[PDB]
């Protein structure tokens, strides 16, 4: 019926570093920001 | 190279390339006097065509730094760096073609694995349904569209290697 | 720079008696006096002293 | 103060000066040299004349009548085409293009000091109809690649001008551009901006 | 070590620039980090629409060098 | 007046590399006001004439819409927009029941101003007070 979940207590061995790609940067994304429009005004100053 | 821009990027794209070709270090009040369009029409054909390396932008510094508030700038059209960019524009193109093919055939493989196995010569009824051999043809059909699209493009492709 | 904003515009023989502008920035010579005691700060664009 | 105004319009001397190019050696007070060229304006001397380069500003010159290049009418996107359809007519006769060439004997080519003749034969309602521009006026065409230049001061309509007009097929010359057809969106296809 | 196919030399010229979750930059009164992330896309919104519209070379570098230079008061601001 | 020296002492600063100079104003002095607001541009920038685009491009908007990002560009400019500015403008003027109008066309009049960066310029015809704002907004760089 349901499946055998598992999970291993990890830690961390290394930090790597490397700049990020522009399909890295879109994989990561929620939104895409696009206006500069903080709030529309009219619903009482709410995040656009 | 003046007519894949003609094609793509329009007939007057075609012009500035050349006109940029001869006169060799034209400025946009140059531009409008060996051209015949619209300035605003002329700034956006250019527009679309800094984009890509057909041609460079020679700056000028009137002031001391290379300041772009008061400076005139001129425009090159360098060879090699128009048609490297070209060159693997197509070859990037060409890669993410069979891309596409493979990717393909590799999702409909339980359908080529039956068209294979099941009907090694009984190809008149698939010894299967008529709802997918229309979708098999219609896979086999782009899966050679693509080799056509291929070849149409390794011709163009091929001119720059030289 | 606000006395000559009457003087090239019309209305040319009805004359004003420059004296209703005072108070317009008569409220930055008490407001200017009192922030920069208040807070301190000595921004004087003249003289160059921060 | 209303001399100094003079000779800086004799600095343009052939055609004209911008009101705010006036500080950049006089520096004087704005509003006294704005109304000094309304009553200049009335002395009968100066004019405003409008810019032939970039437009909306405000151009004084005195009375010289003399400006330069009209705009861009977009009348003559139509007058270069008949002077491109004539120059066809030099090469061959174009009934065979539905195809008989010759020698490097007939003269397939026709100097530009013959069609400057022909566009005032076939006459054009402007106000100069003048040679010396006229030979730039191809140059376009030659930019275009409806013409090429030839015998190092002429002019002569290339082929593949002439293939406007629109049998095994041939394979993927990329030269005919015009009579390649189009698709209902499939997902096969490429675009040459998709590397971007 | 262009193994990784992050590795390529181009991926450090901003094409793409990430937007950065509201927790790094709050509002308590606009910060300092949203008040530059619209102005980046006020720039790019004069950019893109200056290509289509028609503008001059001589203020689509204007434009670009400011553009330039609000990422570069973006990551440093000194 | 004093009202109208402080909504313009909020409309004229320049922070970091950016300078925009830009005020309001009110004063009494669709086919007749077509000459009505070149005269205006005319006073406001002497050395353009504005009776060549007569067929310009008047966005007749909203009024909503155009204070919308009219206070969004005081947001993206750090500035923390103060509303009592839009009060002041209304009492002068009446703002609720007026029109607005907008010139811009495709190509303005600043684009060859070195270091221009945007514009935001805003009419407000009145009719029963026939009192014109320009309001206008001017970015530059340096």
């Amino acid at each position: 019926k349901e499946v055998v979940v598992s999970e291993t207590p990890k830690r961390i061995k290394g930090l790597e570093f490397s700049a990020l790609s522009a399909a890295d940067i879109v994989a990561q994304s929620e939104v895409e920001v696009s206006t500069r429009d903080l709030f529309d005004l009219e619903k009482d100053r709410a995040p656009k | 190279y003046e007519y894949v821009i003609a094609s793509t990027l329009g007939p007057s794209a075609m012009r500035l390339s050349r006109c940029i070709r001869d006169n060799k270090l034209v400025s946009e009040k140059i531009i409008n006097s060996t051209a015949l369009m619209k300035e605003k029409d002329i700034r956006s054909t250019l527009a679309s065509l800094i984009r890509y390396n057909s041609v460079e932008i020679q700056e000028v510094p009137r002031t001391a730094d290379r300041s772009a508030s008061r400076a005139v700038f001129l425009f090159r059209c360098k060879e090699t760096h128009s048609y490297n960019f070209m060159r693997q524009n197509l070859e990037w193109n060409m890669a993410n073609l069979l891309f596409k093919k493979e990717k393909l055939k590799q999702e409909n493989s339980t359908l080529l694995k039956k068209a294979n196995r099941d009907d090694v010569k009984g190809r008149e009824n698939e010894l299967l349904l008529p709802s997918e051999l229309n979708q098999l043809k219609m896979v086999n059909e782009r899966e050679l569209n693509v080799f056509a699209r291929l070849s149409r493009l390794l011709s163009l492709w091929e001119v720059f290697q030289m | 720079l606000s006395i000559d904003k009457v003087l090239k515009k019309p209305n040319r023989a009805m004359e004003y008696d420059a004296l209703l502008s005072i108070n317009v920035h008569s409220n930055n010579i008490t407001s200017g006096l009192n922030r920069a005691i208040s807070t301190g700060n000595w921004s004087l664009k003249r003289f160059k002293m921060e | 103060e209303e001399a100094l105004v003079y000779s800086y319009i004799e600095a343009s001397g052939r055609e004209g000066i911008w009101s705010k190019t006036i500080k950049a050696r006089t520096n004087l007070h704005q509003h006294v040299v704005l109304k000094c060229l309304k009553s200049l304006e009335s002395q009968r001397y100066v004019k405003s004349v409008k810019s032939v380069k970039f437009p909306t500003r405000k151009i004084y010159m005195l009375y010289s009548l003399q400006p330069s290049v009209e705009l861009d009418i977009e009348f003559i996107n139509s007058l270069l085409t008949i002077v491109w359809r004539f120059i066809s007519e030099n090469t061959f006769p174009n009934g065979f293009k539905n195809n008989v060439f010759y020698a490097p004997n007939v003269k397939n080519y026709s100097t530009t000091q013959e069609i400057l003749e022909f566009i005032t034969a076939a006459q054009v309602a402007n106000v100069e109809l003048t040679p010396s521009n006229i030979r730039s006026l191809c140059e376009v065409l030659v930019y275009d690649d409806k013409l090429e230049k030839v015998t190092h001061d002429c002019y002569r309509v290339t082929l593949e001008s002439i293939l406007q007009m629109n049998k095994a097929l041939e394979d993927e010359e990329e030269f005919s551009i015009f009579n390649y057809f189009k698709m209902f969106p499939a997902s096969k296809h490429d675009k040459e901006v998709v590397y971007f | 070590d262009a193994t990784v196919p992050s590795g390529r030399p181009e991926t450090y010229i901003w094409r793409y620039l990430p937007a950065p979750p509201v927790c790094i930059r709050p509002s308590v009164n606009e910060d300092d980090l949203t008040v530059k992330l619209t102005e980046i896309v006020w720039t790019s919104s004069l950019i893109k629409a200056g290509l289509d519209k028609g503008i001059s070379i001589n203020n689509m570098m204007e434009h670009w060098d400011y553009l330039q230079l609000t990422v570069a008061m973006y990551i440093n601001s000194d | 007046e004093l009202d109208i020296e402080r909504v313009n002492q909020t409309l004229n600063f320049e922070t970091n590399d950016c300078k925009i100079v830009g005020s309001c104003d009110i004063f009494t002095t669709s086919r007749k006001i077509f000459a009505y607001l070149i005269a205006i541009l005319n006073a406001s920038y002497p050395d353009h004439d504005f009776s060549s685009v007569e067929p310009t491009d008047f966005v007749k908007t909203s009024l909503k819409t155009f204070i919308s990002k009219f206070e969004n560009t005081l947001y993206s400019l750090g500035r923390q927009p103060e509303e009592w500015v839009w009060e002041v403008i209304n009492s002068h003027m009446t703002l609720s029941d007026c029109v607005l109008f907008q010139y811009s066309p495709s190509n303005s009049f600043l684009e060859d101003e070195p270091g221009y960066l945007w514009n935001l310029i805003g009419f407000l015809y009145n009719r029963k007070r026939k009192r014109v704002a320009y309001l206008y907004l001017i970015c530059s760089r340096l």
